This record gives structure tokens, sequence and C-alpha cells, in this order.
RNA sequence: GGGGAACUUGAGUGCAGAAGAGGAGAGUGGAAUUCCACGUGUAGCGGUGAAAUGCGUAGAGAUGUGGAGGAACACCAGUGGCGAAGGCGACUCUCUGGUCUGUAACUGACGCUGAGGAGCGAAAGCGUGGGGAGCGAACAGGAUUAGAUACCCUGGUAGUCCACGCCGUAAACGAUGAGUGCUAAGUGUUAGGGGGUUUCCGCCCCUUAGUGCUGCAGCUAACGCAUUAAGCACUCCGCCUG
RNA sequence: AAUAAAUGAUGCAGACAGUACUAGAU
């Protein structure tokens, strides 16, 4: 922690300080979501786990069809750039 | 949310007269200032103010209770809700107690009362009534 | 009453503090309640977690 | 304000119920009555007398609802706007009429509104059908009038202003 | 951060008792699992009994490793008579 | 049973009267004494919040 | 309503902290019950309103030591806490979810609800393989009764536990759907923040979310609710018509 | 020299009708 994080908005800020940068929040919602999985393929019965994957996705998919409304272009290369198919 | 600020402004003063309050504080958007001032002009009201600051902008209303204990606005009631719209023509437009209350309606041509709408012949948004 | 670990302005238990914990534990052995120690909810869930700690490390008897 | 009970009064009961007080040594009959009071010049008023015989009770229930009287406005005959009583599960609306239409109402609606003096009403109840309950809420609703001259003088209007 | 704290049997002379503390630390550095403190109490009478002791030694080490040394450690002192007990917790 | 610590030069019923006020701070009347016969987890609960506030005991 | 352009209060990210029986997995624990072995030791032990069935002279119970195994975690414990709900209470650790505090730096309406659908889902129950200390449907015996296929007592299978799967029902209740705004007060309580003197300990005031009691207006058929509404209003969903 | 207040768990009691019953007036 503190890591991946730091990374992921240094890559994704298209301003000095952009923070808020709907793809941040995606990619973060994203790699949590990975970090989830790998420990679920184990604990197949932590249900609150999945219950909070569930609803980390769902923001997720809100944000994605945000940028799609909002901005194409930059929906199209957060797609090409995170592979989130 | 809150799926409209008008039927929550309209309770926000019948509360207000219910307990014989004397201000209030809205964040007093363009209809919310013509709604106020409709009700200055009618005699419903002492005075109002507006109070534009950086948030969005705020209006005081200030209650009228003209003789020793008696509520002007005896009762408010919305009618073109968000969900259910409500037009009516211009013979059609309604009055209140045979006139002694007023009913705000938005029209093609500015936001005006009932008697207004009669007088200038048309109509639009019966969205409140007034006792 | 007063409490002891607000009036000392202490920090974490630091359950090694066999005396602190004999003296704030009965005679017999069992965990005296909040309203004859003083302490606050935190401090005697803090004290609960030490007094457990200490009975796991023959720190403190369970039966006396 | 209480209006003084110095007037010409029309009283006129509507109904008397009997009800009965269980005891050891059986039921105990005691009579209920309900009597409405008024003038035909916009004053009525609700009174209601319990006792072991009718004309007592009849006497109790004139003599409580001599003291609670109350006006009415009379504009034109009827009322100034259409009101509605919510007094106890007992919903009664009264519209205003013309002049020809005449008093409609269920019998007690219908007494309170003939000794009010009140010629022209269209109402029906939408509640229950309780007598006590139907005489309440009348009531109500005739408190809850409003004049035009009333309104004029406290929204600070002229009544030509208001009326057009 | 992590702490660990054991107990020895008494019935060990000093250098078999070092040379155990010597081994258990070996086996904590074999990941290199850093000590950034140590603290022997000596001898203490135990409130309770145990297997066949009622005093034993008392051993403190300060450690900030991956939980792995931690698991190796813990492996290793419930299967060896010369530790009895042993707790690892985070100083966090 | 009150506790481990003797007494003596008084007389017999002057133990009793310690006795009897000091076996209230332990277990032996209540521990000992409620798991006769099984209670249910609801009531169990309930037991306690009823007990330890409205100060019957 | 559609399209275009700006804004932060709604919404969300980060920043520094806070609590919690939040979940899954691994290890550890000492009281207590049962059994076994041994030393001491006799005539009873256990039980009911009373009694008996039961165990005991092949030596019981009790006492003391040791071992074996299985479930739950005393005191802390408190309308205290967490969780969407069921539900969650010993200790240590690995992997993890959400929440609150000042947010203002960040995007700037990205929000609420949600038929159908998917998932989760007390206890009981079922299938596979283990395990079984106590408790204990069915069952056997001993009592009471006119009768007792019960209430009491003695034993006691499945079950209660573990891994996987299935079932998808409860007074699954706060008999009160979710979201937002407004609507007197006193009152304890949890985790925080700011301040008015004090380094403090601590007193007071203010401000956040949650948890409890009494109570104005208001609502209600009454009971009662009352800033955690059953008050005053808006949006969506499920349900009702002797 | 003084001197203490206790202790509590009670076993049994099954049924009663089909059709019946009071009013009061300005």
């Amino acid at each position: 922690t503190q890591e991946r994080k730091n990374q992921l908005i240094n890559e994704f800020k298209t301003h000095e300080s952009d923070t808020g940068s709907p793809e941040v929040q995606i990619a973060i919602l994203t790699d949590s979501i990975n970090n989830l999985n790998e420990h679920l393929r184990t604990h197949k019965k932590d249900h609150h786990s999945r219950r909070g994957l569930l609803k980390m996705v769902g923001k997720r998919r809100n944000l994605l069809t945000y940028l799609r409304n909002k901005d194409v272009t930059r929906y199209r290369e957060l797609i090409n750039k995170l592979g989130l198919r | 949310v809150m799926t409209d600020p008008i039927a929550d402004m309209l309770t926000r003063i019948r509360n207000a007269n219910m307990v014989r309050h004397e201000k209030l504080e809205i964040p007093a958007s363009k209809l919310k200032r013509e709604i106020a001032e409709i009700l200055k002009r009618e005699g419903f009201i002492r005075d109002v103010e507006f109070v534009e600051d950086s948030k969005q902008g705020i209006i005081r209303v200030f209650l009228k209770y003209g003789q020793n204990n008696e509520r002007v606005i005896t009762g408010l009631k919305r009618i073109s809700k968000p969900g259910l719209r409500v037009y009516a023509k211009s013979n059609e437009v309604p009055r209140v107690l045979n006139g002694l209350g007023i009913a705000i309606i938005s029209t093609s041509q500015g936001v005006l009362t009932d008697k207004e709408a009669r007088a200038k012949q048309a109509g639009g948004e019966v969205l409140a009534y007034v006792w | 009453k007063v409490c002891y670990f607000t009036s000392n302005g202490i920090t974490h238990i630091d359950y090694k503090d066999v005396d602190l914990l004999k003296k704030f534990v009965s005679e017999r052995g069992k965990i005296l309640p909040r309203r004859v120690t003083g302490t606050n909810a935190k401090y005697q869930r803090k004290l609960t977690a030490a007094i457990k700690r200490a009975r796991q490390m023959a720190l403190l008897p369970y039966v006396s | 304000r209480i209006d003084p009970s110095k007037l010409e009064l029309e009283e006129r009961l509507v109904t008397v119920n009997r009800v009965a007080k269980v005891v050891k040594g059986g039921r105990r009959f005691r009579f209920a009555a309900l009597v409405v009071v008024g003038d035909k010049n916009g004053h009525v008023g609700f009174g209601t007398g319990k006792a072991q015989e009718v004309p007592e009770a009849i006497r109790k229930a004139v003599e409580d609802a001599k003291k609670n009287l109350i006006e009415v406005p009379m504009v034109g005959t009827t009322i100034p706007h259409e009101i509605i009583g919510r007094f106890g599960a007992g919903n009664i609306l009264l519209k205003p009429a013309s002049e020809g239409t005449g008093v409609i109402a269920g019998g007690p609606v219908r007494a309170v509104l003939e000794l009010a003096g009140v010629a022209d009403i269209l109402s029906k109840s939408l509640g229950s059908n309780t007598p006590i309950n139907m005489i309440r809420a009348t009531l109500q609703g005739l408190s809850e009038l409003k004049r035009a001259e009333d309104v004029a003088k406290l929204r600070g209007k002229s009544v030509e202003e208001l009326l057009g | 951060k992590y702490e660990v704290m054991y107990i020895i049997r008494p019935n060990i002379d000093e250098e078999s008792k070092k040379a155990v503390i010597e081994r258990f630390n070996n086996v904590l550095t074999s990941n290199g699992a850093e000590i950034t403190g140590t603290k022997d109490w000596g001898k203490r009478r135990l409130a309770y009994e145990i297997n066949d002791f009622r005093d034993g030694f008392y051993q403190i080490v300060n450690v900030q490793s991956d939980a792995a040394a931690v698991q190796e450690f813990d492996r290793l002192a419930k299967i060896s008579d010369d530790i009895i007990r042993h707790i690892v917790v985070k100083e966090e | 049973m009150s506790k481990t610590v003797v007494r003596k030069n008084e007389s017999l019923e002057d133990a009793l009267r310690r006795f009897k006020r000091s076996v209230s701070k332990t277990g032996t009347l209540a521990e000992a004494r409620k798991r006769e016969f099984y209670e249910k987890p609801s009531v169990k609960r309930k037991k306690k919040s009823e007990a330890a506030r409205k100060r019957k005991f």
C-alpha cells in the first residue's frame, strides 16, 4: 500500500494535481478488485469481501458510463490502457 | 437528490408558519426569487431579501403576522410535481377559493398569478396553490 | 471516581506492566468492573486485552 | 371570542343514544342527548348531555350548547369558499351554491346548516357517519372559514383588489 | 514492526541457553529479519503451573520481518523443547 | 466460599458473618448456581440487560 | 425535454488520524464435564411434592496425582460496539470489507430508486467422509393420574461439531421499505474535532455519525410516535380491497 | 473483653346448556 496508488496516480495524472481523475479512480478500483480476487480464489467463503467487490465494480461501471457519455476519446484511451474487457 | 426545490421550499415555509417563525434560509434559485417577490407584492410576506454568496446564493423570508395571532399563509400545496405535470389553459385557469387565495402559474410570458394569467389570456404550469 | 490513564496521560498499556495489571485485577484474579475501576470504555477494552495476554503468558493467574 | 347566549334560539335535537354501565348488580342505563342550538342569523353551537332521564339530558345538552356558540360568515346566504373538516375520522366537504339550490346534507349536517341560517349549501360526507363526529367536523370546517373583508385587512389589500 | 516474547525451560545451563538464543536468532535472520531490540527479564515465577516447571526464563526480541521468519520461529518453538511458550505481536 | 484468609480469636458466628458478606464478590452464588438448567441464548442475553440494569439482585 | 458553456452545496478520489465480537484461513490456551489408571477410604451414591427405575461389597461416591479426548470461551459485559440482513464475544498471526472525524487539493451532477435477474441468507433438514465430552427428538424403563403415546426421574439413537454440496423457510419484528429537506426542549452514552484558563488532571460551550429515556407543536381510532417519527413534503419500489 | 438471623422449591383438581330473558321521548 502507498505505492500502487502513487504509481497509478503519477501514470494517469492529466494535471499536476489531478486526483479526482475518473480514470485514476477506475485504475485504483481495478487494482483493488484484482488484489481482492487474488485472495478470494482461496477464501471462497468470504461473502462480505464479495459484496465489497460488487460495490467497487458498480462504482467502476458508473464511472465508465459517465466517461463514455462525457469524452469517448478518453474513454477509449482508458480502455486501451487498462484492458477492462 | 431531493427531486425538487420548490416543494421543499413550500413545505419549509409551511413549517415556519406552523412554528410561528420569523426567518428562513433557502438556496434562492431564480424561480424561488420570483415566487417570493410574487408573495411579497401579494401581501403574504412582510419583506424578502436576497443574499448572493459564493456557494449558491441565499434568500431570507420574513413571515407576516399582521394581527395578534394569525397565520397569513394558512396552507400551501404544490400541483405540478416532478412526475405528474399539470398544464392549464387560458380558459381553464383556476381560482383559489372563489378568488380569495392565489395560485402561481408559469406562463409563456413570465411567471404570473391566476388573475394575471386570466387577464393576459395565457396558461401553463400550475406549480402551487395558496390559501 | 477518577480514571487512572486519563489522570496519568499514559499510552498503550504495554501489558508487560505486571504490577499495574495486578493492582487493576481483583485479588481473586477476576477482572474488576469498569464501575469500580473508574476507567473509560476504551481503556477498559485495552485492559481486558492486556490481562488476557498476561494470563496467556503466565504473568497473572487464572484461578486463585 | 365567546358569543353570549342572550339571543333567540331554535334549539333542535339530533339523536338520543342509550348507553349502559355494567355493575355488580347489573347494567345501569343512562341516556345521552345530542342537541344543536343556534339562530338563523349566523350563530350556532353544539352541546351534549347525559342523565338517567330524557328531558333532563336534553336540558343539560341545551345548557351546554348555549355556552359553546360560534359565529359563521353568511356571504350571500352561503359560505365564502369551500372547505373540509377532518375532526376524528370524519371528513365533510362544504361547497357554496346558488340562490335556489337549497340545503343538501345528511340529517345532522343539514340540521346544523339550517339552524345556522344558511339556505344554499352543497355537502357530502366522506368518512364515518357518526353524528358526534359529523357535527364536530362541520363545526371545525365552519370555524376555518375566512371573510373577504377580514382577509383583505389581513393581507393589507382592498376587497376589490382580491375579488378582481 | 513486530515483537516476539518466549519462555525457556528453567533446567538449562547458561551456555545451552545462549546457544538456543543464538540458534533462534539465526532462524529469525534466515530471511533477513533485523533484531531491533532484545531484553531478558531473567528468572520469574510463573503465575500458574506448566508442563513440569513453576518458573522459567523470559526472553523479549524486537523484529521487523515479512511474516515468514515469524512462522519459522513459531513452528520451531512449538517443536523444540527448549521453549515452552511464545507469542508474536505487531508493534503497530 | 469466601476466601483463603484466616481469622482467629473470634466467636463461631463472627466468622460466618464475614463469610456471608465476602461470598457476594465471587461467582460461588451466581456463576455456579445459575447453570443448573440450560438457558437459551436469547433469554441468556436478555437476562443481563434486565438484571445488571434494573438492580433487582 | 434536447444540444452548447460555466459553478459547488449533491456525489466520489486523496491527505493525517479513530474504534470496532466485520469476514475467511492457520496456531495456541486454562478453567469445567466425562472416562481411564493408581494411593487413602465404607455402605451407600443419585433423585422427586413423595417414591421408584438406575450405579455400588468383582469395592461406589469423596479425596489426591497423571493421562485421553470433544464443545464453548467466566469475570471484562454495559439497550456497549460492528455488520446491508441473518448474525458476530478467549488469545496470537496471514489475506481482506466497510465506517467516522477536518477535508477543500482534486473531477464537477458523475445522483436516488429499481420490475425482471444474480448473490447472500437463523434454526431445523438432506447427501458424502470423518468425529462424538456433555446435552438430547425418537425409543426403553420407573412414577402421578380414571386414563398419560406428556409435564418429573433414570439411560439413550439421529442431531448438536468438522470439509464440500443442497434446501431457501422464521414472531427473519422496530409487526414501522430506500433517499433527501424542515419541524421546541431536557437527558445519559460510544468514537472524534474546535474553543474558554490550566503543561495537566479536569470543568464549561460549540460542532460531527451512531446508540437510549422523558417530552411542545403536529399526527393518530386510541394505544402511542415525536430530530433515529408513526409530524410537514417530494421521487421510486412491494403489498392491501370482508 | 465483646458478640452476631438463619433456612427455604410444594403434588392433584377433567366437563356444564341446545333453544331462554327488561321498553324511551322535549
